């Protein structure tokens, strides 16, 4: 086997977790900015 | 039977990942920031 070394296993999810956390944080950011751009333009 | 745990992930591991996630979020937004990204291109 020399492969139960939970390199690469541990790694994919290491990696699938950060994937995760990179992509909300971006979603995150768009939802931000959509509702600044709305509250600027409804003129209040 | 249960000598799986082949990979069992170790908190160390999903904290090392959380702390990556959060360091490239927190270069992504100062790059977008400092490029004028949530300026205002206001003529």
């Amino acid at each position: 086997g020399e492969s139960p070394k939970c390199g690469p296993d541990i790694l994919v999810v290491l990696l699938s977790v950060m994937g995760a956390i990179l992509l909300i944080g971006l979603a995150a950011l768009l939802i931000w900015k959509l509702l600044i751009t709305i509250h600027d333009r409804k003129e209040f | 039977g249960a000598l799986e745990e082949r990979c069992g992930i170790p908190i160390w591991v999903v904290l090392v990942g959380v702390l990556g996630g959060l360091l490239l979020l927190t270069i992504l937004v100062l790059a977008m920031w400092k490029v004028g990204f949530f300026k205002r291109n206001r003529p």
